[PDB]
């Protein structure tokens, strides 16, 4: 425990009279009015250390304080007793209750799966939902992300996915989620806290919850705390792990803010350099391991700002996680169900899921002639509002009413209305029927004859 | 020349519906994108220009011992 | 070897660690530093102390761990072995990482050959006698690593010349057994089937040679629009999830050539997982029987949550294996999954290195360094006595923000590039087929193309040019129809349009999921353009005979039908079927004229 | 000689305890693998110097590394046997040929033209083509930019300008490659070898594949060679520079890499005393009747002019050649812009005794019908398809009309000034007679056949 502290700037520390420094060590500060914060090492050069505070520098002073280094670097204290109970951003306990007993102390970094040992996504899973059926599939144990805008449907939307999603799932042993929220509003955190309960999960569930009142560095530490506890419910517990994770945007606004703070040289949109592989450090840890049950399944949630599909934050999401699902707020204000744009909202792989064997093999096919019909509907929509209705053909019209009905009817459900893959099937099969025989391209003869009534 | 007036009224329509969702919306798109394009520019510049201050500030401090 | 030159660690930060009392370091050479012994590359150097970027993972390291200079640059083992071997960005077999560490994960630390050295080949000598002088790049000998590939050449190590001296009779031996023995001026040298060569060079070749050879593409678009020859440089920039994993893999199973280079930097981890899973199920139709997709190609990993340096090691390490590849006197391919990581790797490295960022983010080296590996690929004669032509095409995937081409990867690129292959993101994300535009993508090769694609006696040129005019006089035609209607065009421009409509639909809309679309042969694309300007002049013709353009596609429906099912079509055999179907166009015309 | 050093940052390196130091010295340096390199000292101070390699420090060990210093300038071994040869970056030969015997030894720097002994020439080079002798008005002696675009054929149109160039005094052509591609440099010496004028020529190949560090040597070699010409030769000489964007984006590097003020595009404070010397390297002199005429080639980043590199090479050099890139993905013969184009030696070279007293006129006419077209276009573009009444549309008529064949006149035909006068002549006679205000009473009267 070193007692010696040299200067003072900002949201950050430097101590001397140390030695053998470890990079992201777990460090105790302890302040002159008794405050116990826990920190991370940064840098060390010579005989000199430089550290950032997580709980801020404010109200510290320099000789009265004193520093007790564990030399480990960041540790914690992973179990399987997480399970039912809700924790915070810290590490420490939000469910009130006592102390944790913990099984394994691990790094919350998290350790990137082989390539060779790296098992491709397979199997199916049902999301309850027709476009994450038809339009994507998803895939269980693959990664997915969700755009949504401020002022959208995206907590009600994430609220439907998860409690329809073990829902669903069982007409394909139940499935186990973990909610994590970094920098949120308390508002979203209730409706969030009320969903989870409404869906009776939170017993099979962890619980991450880090304030937005709280500091960046917590909520920043929150989202590897997770990772971890994912990882070992993926590999140590073998079972399947889902992963749900909101508020990315707050996270990312506070990392360019500690890039800035420490004046380092900041990357596009004033953002990080190392933001890519920052996002790609939890992007690339989820997936499947060869010989290991279970699988870790992500399905993130971030908010684009000013509803701006060319903000930074999603191509960079994009450009980090493997396909994702749009929520366009053109749709949002329509008072229709769930805002989805089909064009926008695409996966990784659609094929694992489809074909003979798992499902159908008329499902792809249909995906493609949907999609198809849907974005001529959308062009001569387009087209319609131009020059006019009488200046489009019977094919703009077709299309375009085929894409309302898709709309309408498709594409609105509700929050806790769960559409079976088979209902959602049919409907999709009801949706083709309302084009013509030779308005689908994309579609096969058999498969035409065989869902046309 | 009432029903060449309303040919000529359809193309006034069909014109004022091509500055009403087309001109002005792919002049409003292309002047946000140039502005993006210059603020980030901007921004870089002002960037590299605070790390030369940094640099030179940090090489009179190192003198200054 | 016990040689024990040894620097201190001083400042770490990050990737970055600045090692002290080290004066016999090199810059950009292999040191082991820390107390795991983890390799990296010295950058720069001030005073005693000298930077040093760690190609690994820093965390864990402290202070007073001692770092150990190699007093060599970065190397790679070149020989037989290599093949349908996955390698990580120390070029260490990743099965037997994974065997060794009994982990899914990724450790820290760890030493490992390149190739197996348990593992056995039956070598015998390439046509070489025993006295006869020999020099670098001369093949020493032969061995049968696949049933396809067959005969991998064992090369003579670099800055080697003078005569064969003892020379070992053939037979099963590996690789690091020396199979010859050569007294030169630098008196006595062993020799091996495995020559260890430096990344930071590219392999040698003889003499630059201009290639009149075209590779085939696989695909129509890439066939006809921007064309891409063997030794050529063809960009691939697209949006993040446009299809550009996808693209390269497609590129990496049709591809006519050799063998196959796929580097992934910086991508999912489930793609090269996938790559992996879906290897052994490719199979190659062609001569040299029971052959898969994987002993044809060899695959080098840097994962998204690995090191930043880590692609551009692995960026270089492929580009050094392919310049092997072209030095065995075959045609190869490298293929680079988002290149744009490797540059944000080199954006975080100068910035973290205190130089003063250029664009968006990156160095002003980045240009020189992507110039260098456009350069560096090629068509040329290789070294040794056998004078064989070697080709190495250079493919790379480019991820710039938001689709933008202002982005300092896009134009580096497609400056030092002769063809560039953009991909959109808007017919990708109607669930349309591959993605290019036509009014973009170009290449300034297609003329040399041309002149290849005449060896058949087909005319590329003359469909491509018109093919071209009548997208650009559609384009004009969309922007007039957007404009005032589609009711104030005329006849042609009606018909420019329909077969504007035609051309996208039937043609440069392909299922990749298909049977039959998913590839596209060179007669097949040919024949299919051939009857589209035939049924293009037909319409036209008919057009100036005083006919309106609803009634002549009234009766054209038929024909319409035909020249839409020539997607599926069959195999090799039957495919006059598909040129008889042009006299069906030509009687059309005649039942139009009654 | 020193073999003692004290810290290196990346290109740049520094020693200490260094006596009798020459700023921007010739030096030579042998590395530790028996690889001997040139380098350039970039400044010096106190007992320390600091000290660029144009090679690369790349592969070098501080210890076993010795650098002598010959302690005086860099100087070439300036030749009139280096006709018809070739050499590298470095100066050593790539044609594969011996050492040739040097006339003259001194600086490749060159020297700075007085400003009293300096002539301003008149004389008309026929460029052969019908976009280009007429438009802008070639004169040797001046000076001339061109900026093109990333995958543009800028290459074709210098070499088919080149071929059309070469009244009894031939002009000899010298060529200066930064950074340029293996493919640039193949298909430039296959044009080369097509034109037949390869053993009147020579020039300094820098590839990509070499360091482009050293490339910026070499031009100011070629710049050397091209006043050695001028100066003592008497001949007309030609200086063109390949791909100078990477001579500026490498000088922007050397630039950061000493830490100092940056500028626009990362381009360096000094640069605009840099690029002026590399415009230098043009004009005449005063009883000499060689004429040496730099023409030197860069390409836009992102397809701008709004560039830095761009900007100061339209503000220093007087006029620019500007290639539109949808004139090119047109299918056309090569796609120079009459707009951004302009010549402020076509005053001069124009006019009766030179080549026409229509030649003026004609000119400023054609510019006043391209930009009425232009302005037509967008009027096309925003109004009907109806052409905005009579005159936009014989504007636009005209305007297709001189894309398609005076824009265009192909790049193996090389047309003569009087041919391209006909032709302007014919393609004007869609416009009405007092449809043109450019055109003064003798002009309009001039030619009625």
């Amino acid at each position: 425990n070193y007692n010696t502290v040299s200067g003072v700037n900002g949201p950050l520390v430097i101590l001397e009279k140390v030695k053998f420094p470890r990079y992201n060590e777990i460090v105790n500060l302890t302040l002159p009015d008794g405050t116990v914060r826990q920190g991370q090492v940064l840098e060390i050069r010579g005989d000199r250390a430089i550290v950032q505070v997580f709980e801020g520098t404010s109200g510290i002073d320099v000789k009265k304080t004193t520093v007790e280094f564990t030399g480990e670097s960041l540790r914690i204290p992973v179990s399987e007793d997480m399970l039912g109970r809700i924790f915070d951003g810290s590490g420490r306990p939000i469910d009130n209750g006592p102390k944790v007993f913990a099984e394994d102390y691990l790094d919350i970094n998290g350790s990137p799966i082989n390539p060779y040992a790296r098992i491709y996504p397979e199997e199916m899973i049902s999301t309850g939902v027709s476009a994450i059926d038809t339009m994507n599939s998803i895939a269980r144990g693959q990664k997915i992300p969700i755009f949504s805008a401020s002022g959208l449907p995206h907590n009600e939307i994430a609220a439907q996915i998860c409690r329809q999603a073990g829902l669903v799932r069982p007409t394909k042993e139940n499935f186990s989620i973990v909610f994590a929220a970094m920098g949120v509003n308390l508002e979203t955190a209730r409706f969030f806290k009320q969903d989870f309960e409404e869906n009776g999960s939170l017993e099979r569930t962890s619980l991450f919850l880090n304030l937005a009142n709280d500091p960046t560095i917590e909520r920043i530490i929150t989202p590897r705390l997770a990772l971890t506890t994912a990882e070992y419910l993926a590999y140590q517990t073998e079972r399947h792990v889902l992963t749900i994770l909101t508020d990315m945007s707050s996270y990312a606004d506070a990392l360019r803010e500690v890039s800035a703070a420490r004046e380092e040289v900041p990357g596009r949109r004033g953002y990080p350099g190392y933001m890519y592989t920052d996002l790609s450090t939890i992007y690339e840890r989820a997936g499947r391991v060869e010989g290991r049950n279970g699988s870790i399944t992500q399905i993130p949630i971030l908010t684009m700002p000013n509803d701006d599909i060319t903000h930074p934050i999603p191509d960079l999401t994009g450009y980090i996680t493997e396909g994702q699902i749009f929520v366009d707020r053109q749709l949002h204000n329509k008072g229709i169900y769930p805002p989805i744009n089909v064009l926008p909202s695409l996966s990784r792989l659609m094929k694992s899921a489809i074909g003979e064997g798992m499902t159908r093999k008329d499902h792809g096919d249909v995906s493609n002639q949907l999609y198809a019909k849907y974005a001529i509907g959308k062009d001569a929509a387009a087209m319609k509002a131009v020059v006019g209705e009488e200046a489009l053909s019977i094919e703009d019209k077709l299309s375009l009413e085929f894409l309302e009905k898709f709309e309408k009817t498709f594409i609105t459900q509700g929050a806790y209305e769960d559409r079976t893959v088979f209902e959602s099937l049919d409907q999709a099969w009801s949706l083709l029927r309302i084009y013509p025989k030779e308005m689908l391209n994309r579609i096969s003869p058999k498969i035409l004859d065989e869902f046309y009534d | 020349a009432f029903i060449i007036l309303d040919e000529v009224i359809k193309v006034t329509n069909r014109r004022v519906n091509a500055i009403e969702h087309v001109i002005i919306p792919r002049t409003e798109n292309t002047i946000a994108y140039i502005n993006s394009e210059l603020d980030e520019l901007d921004r870089e510049e002002f960037y590299r220009l605070k790390k030369v201050q940094e640099k030179k500030q940090n090489e009179t401090a190192k003198l200054d011992a | 070897h016990a040689e024990s030159e040894y620097g201190a660690i001083y400042s770490v930060s990050g990737p970055v660690v600045i090692a002290e009392n080290m004066i016999g370091c090199a810059m950009y050479e292999l040191v082991k530093v820390g107390h795991d012994n983890l390799v990296g590359e010295v950058i720069r150097i001030d005073g005693d102390k000298a930077t040093i970027q760690v190609y690994e993972e820093t965390a864990g390291l402290t202070v007073g761990d001692p770092v150990l200079r190699t007093g060599k640059p970065l190397s790679v083992e070149l020989g037989p072995g290599l093949m349908e071997t996955i390698y990580d960005g120390i070029q260490r077999p990743l099965k037997a990482i994974k065997e060794e560490s009994q982990s899914i994960y990724i450790p820290r630390g760890i030493d490992t050959p390149a190739l197996d050295r348990t593992i056995k080949w039956q070598f015998t000598p390439g046509k070489f006698q025993v006295g006869d002088h020999i020099s670098g790049g001369d093949i020493y000998g032969s061995v049968f690593e696949n049933s396809l590939i067959s005969s991998h050449k064992i090369l003579l190590p670099p800055r080697s010349r003078g005569t064969i001296t003892w020379i070992a009779p053939a037979g099963e031996y590996t690789l690091d057994e020396k199979i010859l023995e050569v007294e030169f001026d630098g008196k006595k040298s062993d020799f091996t089937l495995y020559h260890t060569w430096p990344v930071r060079v590219p392999r040698p070749v003889t003499e630059k040679l201009s290639a009149d050879y075209p590779l085939l593409t696989g695909q129509r678009v890439l066939d006809a629009l921007f064309p891409c020859v063997q030794g050529g440089t063809t960009c691939i920039p697209g949006a993040f999830g446009c299809g550009k994993t996808v693209i390269s893999q497609s590129l990496s199973k049709y591809s006519n050539s050799d063998a196959i280079i796929y580097v992934g930097c910086g991508e999912r981890g489930n793609e090269m997982a996938e790559v992996l899973m879906e290897f052994p199920e490719l199979y190659t139709e062609m001569s040299g029987t029971k052959e898969p997709i994987m002993k044809r190609t060899t695959l080098v990993a840097n994962t998204s949550n690995m090191p930043v340096a880590a692609r551009e090691a692995s960026i270089y390490t492929g580009i050094t294996l392919a310049e092997y590849f072209r030095d065995q006197g075959k045609n190869v391919s490298m293929i680079a999954d988002s290149s744009s990581r490797w540059a944000e790797a080199l954006r975080e490295i100068s910035g973290r290195l205190g130089e003063m960022p250029a664009d968006q983010g990156f160095p002003a080296y980045l240009g020189a360094k992507l110039a260098s590996f456009y350069e560096r690929a090629g068509k040329a004669v290789a070294l040794g006595s056998p004078d064989r032509t070697g080709s190495v095409s250079i493919v790379a995937a480019v991820s710039p923000a938001g689709g933008d081409f202002s982005d300092p990867v896009t134009t580096a690129t497609l400056g030092i590039t002769q063809v560039f292959w953009g991909l959109d993101k808007k017919l990708a994300q109607r669930k349309h087929f591959p993605s290019i535009n036509t009014s973009v993508s170009y290449s300034k090769y297609t003329n040399v193309l041309n002149k290849f694609y005449d060896s058949n006696y087909p005319e590329f040129p003359v469909l491509r040019d018109r093919m071209k005019e009548i997208l650009s006089n559609a384009e004009e035609l969309e922007q007039v129809v957007q404009l005032v209607g589609k009711s104030a065009l005329s006849d042609s421009d009606k018909i420019t349009l329909d077969v504007a409509t035609l051309i996208k639909e039937d043609f440069l809309q392909q299922n990749g999921y298909s049977t039959y679309d998913a590839f596209c042969p060179i007669w097949k694309t040919f024949d299919m353009m051939r009857a589209f300007i035939s049924y293009h002049d037909e319409a036209q013709k008919a057009v100036a005979n005083g006919a309106n353009w609803s009634k002549l596609a009234d009766s054209t429906g038929d024909v319409k039908h035909a020249v839409s099912s020539s997607k599926f079509f069959e195999p090799s055999r039957g495919e006059k079927e598909v040129h008889g179907e042009f006299e069906k166009l030509l009687s059309t015309m005649q039942e139009r004229f009654a």
